[PDB]
């Protein structure tokens, strides 16, 4: 058959990711511009949420040394893939836990709903890439929201999961923070509750 | 805004290294034991973000001056990102971090007895250029002692982030030296099952493009997954 | 005093390397034009100066302590000295020089760019012990540009002088890395026409000799003229 | 036939041998003990010399970064092994040329009568042996004395050497210094009177 | 004016023919015996002249017709011009001169037995074009006895001149026909130690070019010095 | 390490490089256009000169078959590359000796002053380029003028030559021909007083 | 790099094990000197303890056919490599579980505390290797004491254990056998509650 160049192989991110990646998460001096945890600024259209959790290894123990990417669309269900600081909203960044800090935070809004290849709607959602050092591969998965129940039932991503049970595991507990709408996503790399992770 | 005009070539999952590899201590409880689920392509998977417009310092991608001259050995790392069809990735983002010459890391987690040099920070970020091509100016950093086997002692390493066209291409990986020893004791190295695939992991030295009397300089290119256009769907 | 006991081994002056190499441009100038005049061995040839009563320093030994620690790879370089019978030569000198992490030296005349490092000197000595042996502590010295072709850049390495039991023994040679890219394209490393002669400069990674968390280590071995006793003379 | 280990390859002493071999010319600080110049203590027996000369490349220009060992004989023609800084003289020791300091200089005594392996007298001489940048293995040599015709006649050393014309180079020409007996020896490594160079 | 933008991969001397080739006569006298001065490219060594506005004759580059025809083999002599990199040089001045078909020059000097031919001068000269290519039309050249060994003889060849973008590009060669018996046993062709760099020397015959019942055709690519930008200076 | 495809390899330019370079020379037909040895139209601006010398070989004896090229910076020291027969000046030129003319002459201007690459001012030089049988691969020289004392004391790449007698070889020396300005550069390929060549 | 003769590889003791270093326990005559569970005799320095446990496999079965070996220093911090049964105290003894006796026992006192090589104390602990069939390389681990809290707070090895839970693993519990000090060392070769096994 056929054989195109090979991909370049991945490598763990290590334990030292944040001093490339998270600068201010590192304790360390940052640049003019950073790519970060806040999406939408205050006056961004669209319903402005807070995302927060921790993730979990095998042993049921916190990861303080991850790195996570986000991608969404915006309220109207749109992509917005020119990533400037003076935009209200961006569709790209970045969060982490770290020692100090064992849970991560994104300041966003709601997305709106996107369609498949096929033209059917997918539920609201907000795609994940997991990083850390005992991580060879990055880890994708999606967090979907608990209001969003009529939607999720129909999701043609959701309903590729043969068994319900691991349906829960995208689903984010809403809440509120200083009184603030918020959304609990945490993540299971290993074991009993298991979180979902994709290949696309 | 973005639009789902591309598909990409589906990764080969036994040329990258597997979630568990043993001999890597930490991947052990960091490792799904469920299969991974397939699910096809959609704008979701297709798009990414645009880094043209990210505000690049003058000194960002030279680690020599963004941090007196840091104490080390002195060389540029350059090259080319392609897919793998050969098609160039302009306008990407390449990011960068690694040790000091002496293999001590700026980061408060890192007690290794060497110290730190005053002068260096070892970040640094580039945007491909209009043909695919980045570089970096930085110091050769040093190999680094690691709590896994009793021994073990990570070769010279300098750890690479790349964007690419999509979620679907974006990548994390580490650049080796061509000739070290240490490469193939290395349990990080050997999560990669293809010696093949860890021929492509080994920047070669490159002397056409090293300054004389200044600095040497290593070649490193990266192959993103292929981009095709959607077809009959 | 001194007695002519010993015969030495006559040298193999196809295997060391000749005076005359070109590619090395000093040597054009510095190489005798006449042949060598053969003598036989006299006392005044077999015989050499025993340093073991030379009062040496608690750090001659420990480039990390004997000049804050030096910025670089931490390492210790040991090996034996032994005559080409396979016997071990005890207390003998060894000394041996280089330069700093970045291929700086500590001499006036080094005018390379690269920055000295405040707390490195670049200078050792010990005696062997009884058995052979030999070991230094300190940092990996960095390749350095030298005027030779427009772009010659020696490979990292480290000067060795050794005293051996006479004058007819006493050596100076460099010892390099083991896999460095650079070995193959240095001139100076090339003034020896035998493959295998080079491969005898050489430093092997020793993993068995490092203190894990600590410092690496390298293995290098010496070999003197052999040392034999005069027979029906 | 028998082929033995093989002898580590020699490799030119290089630019900066002084600071490895040659502290003070170097300018670097020194340690306790170095092996230097001054063979002999004021209190040594025997006549006391000054020995000088430069090195002199095939160009006819000075070689200004060569590294010299010397090896002889007491005034008793006896050879002193055992080193040691206490001792009034030692047999043993180190001079250089430099940039700053073009012309090496030894201070010793004359050396006494040594017999050869065969029992034959050898005119007093020193044993020199020569390194340098662009030097791939070091230059072996005698210096023999001008006041000593009738030895220098006899030396079954000098005598192995072919020509007449060439024996000369060997010869050190007395001179004063300061009022001190004093000999030069020049060393040309190349071209028109090449000092004579020896393999043993 | 020209400008100083770009530097010039170092030349390989281990590659190209020594000075002293003693085999090669007239090399002994001519060939320097103190070590060629390195210096840094400076905008002296990186450009040159650029032959786009000389006024070049309609039959400069037709041997057939720039001097009744001349007698001998009919060929075309083609090629491209490209740097290391693999880039075209283009418009760049392309100068041959050759025997005729009996080997004789047209040049007082030569006394050779073979006649000169009425119709053929022997002297071309072609600037590439846009993609870095060049042809001549001529007849094939003889061998030629000279005066070196008491029988040595040139293999049929052809001189060429090369500008290139700088006089650090510039280069004069010889071009030698694929299975000429003769090319092995020249003391000029052997000048050249590594074999590998005899066969970039060698035309090859080039059907696809040639005109039926008219002429056959060989194709000679050159390869000059690798152009690139600077970068960190 | 990164091989890149070899540099074609040179070859002597042999015997008859007259009639491919040098037609005049060669006693042969010229073209309508041909590459000589007048840069300079008498109303190019700058000092006019005329350089002339004669070729050594090994033995002493002259070169009658070499082939010479020049770059040199304008009186402004600007490199005027647009090579054109119309040109008051032309920063190319070619020159030869034959068996007829065993010396070469060039018709130029005095070159203005040049920065090497690090931003210092280099002594007005014309670099040369020559080429003969014999001579594998073309070599490199420089010519400094001999009535610039002050540049020449500075110029970073005389500065580059070790010994000081060996810089001189570079000089042109000042004379009068026809009581027109010249300077005289003979070149010696070997042995006593040979030229100093580069490699870049 | 430097390969040294590479060592004898491991097999797994077998399911006989007891007939060769634990003849008693195997129910065969024992000869004259063995080497057994109890390291101290009553009239040996130090606070006199009784050690006994249980060895269970990942199904939580009792593992009854496992050898165990023990080293611990004295009372007073110090190793008595000096094996003698005429000793009052041996740094070294043997112990098992068999089909008779799932439990195993060992007579010894507390040991006294013994620095690192960085000279950092460390808390009073015993060392031991486990072996059995199914087991094809021996486990190390360590014993450590419930009333020794302050010690074991700040022993260098106990804190080289990431997780503060699988600290646990190693402490023993205090009780009374027969109203008797002893303690309580159960080991969980895999799974929930697994003991920490060393490398070193
Ligand atoms: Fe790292
Ligand atoms: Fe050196
Ligand atoms: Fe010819
Ligand atoms: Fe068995």
């Amino acid at each position: 058959p056929i054989e195109l160049l090979p991909e370049t192989p991945s490598q763990t991110a290590g334990p030292y990711v944040h001093i490339g990646l998270a600068l201010e998460a590192a304790g360390n001096p940052t640049r003019d511009q950073e790519i970060w945890n806040r999406l939408a600024k205050p006056d961004a259209p669209g319903e402005h949420i807070l995302l927060l959790g921790q993730v979990y290894d095998g042993n049921g123990h916190l990861v303080r040394d991850s790195f996570l990417e986000v991608w969404q669309a915006d309220a109207n269900g749109e992509y917005q893939d020119a990533y400037n600081l003076e935009n209200a909203f961006n569709s790209f960044g970045r969060t982490a836990t770290t020692f100090d800090a064992g849970e991560w935070t994104l300041h966003t809004v709601k997305p709106g709903v996107v369609n498949n290849a096929a033209g059917v709607p997918m539920a609201p959602h907000i795609n994940i890439s997991l990083f850390a050092r005992g991580i060879n591969i990055h880890l994708h998965t999606r967090l979907y929201f608990d209001d969003e129940a009529q939607a999720n039932a129909k999701c043609p991503v959701l309903n590729l999961i043969e068994q319900p049970q691991r349906r829960e595991t995208l689903i984010a507990k809403r809440c509120e923070v200083d009184g603030k709408t918020a959304y609990r996503f945490d993540i299971r790399i290993q074991g009993e509750g298991e979180t979902v992770f994709f290949d696309f | 805004p973005a639009q789902d005009n591309s598909r990409f070539v589906i990764r080969d999952r036994n040329w990258h290294p597997k979630a568990l590899t043993p001999d890597y201590k930490t991947s052990i409880a960091r490792s799904p034991r469920q299969a991974l689920v397939s699910i096809p392509q959609s704008i979701s998977e297709t798009t990414g973000p645009n880094f043209s417009h990210l505000g690049f310092g003058a000194h960002d991608h030279d680690l020599l001056l963004n941090f007196g001259l840091p104490i080390g050995e002195r060389i540029i790392v350059a090259g080319r990102v392609v897919d793998q069809y050969g098609k160039p990735v302009p306008n990407t983002l390449v990011e960068m971090w690694q040790a000091n010459a002496g293999g001590r890391y700026r980061h408060k987690n890192d007690r290794y007895l060497a110290p730190l040099d005053p002068n260096f920070g070892g970040v640094g970020r580039c945007l491909t250029d209009s043909d695919g091509y980045y570089s970096f100016r930085t110091i050769k950093p040093g190999p680094h002692p690691w709590r896994n086997g009793p021994n073990d002692w990570r070769p010279a390493h300098i750890h690479f982030g790349i964007s690419g066209p999509s979620i679907a291409t974006k990548l994390i990986t580490q650049l080796y030296f061509e000739g070290d020893p240490l490469i193939p004791m290395c349990p990080i190295v050997k999560s990669i099952a293809n010696p093949e695939a860890v021929q492509q992991l080994i920047a070669k030295l490159d002397m056409n493009n090293a300054n004389p009397m200044d600095c040497l300089a290593y070649r490193f290119d990266i192959v993103l997954r292929g981009q095709r256009k959607t077809h009959f769907e």
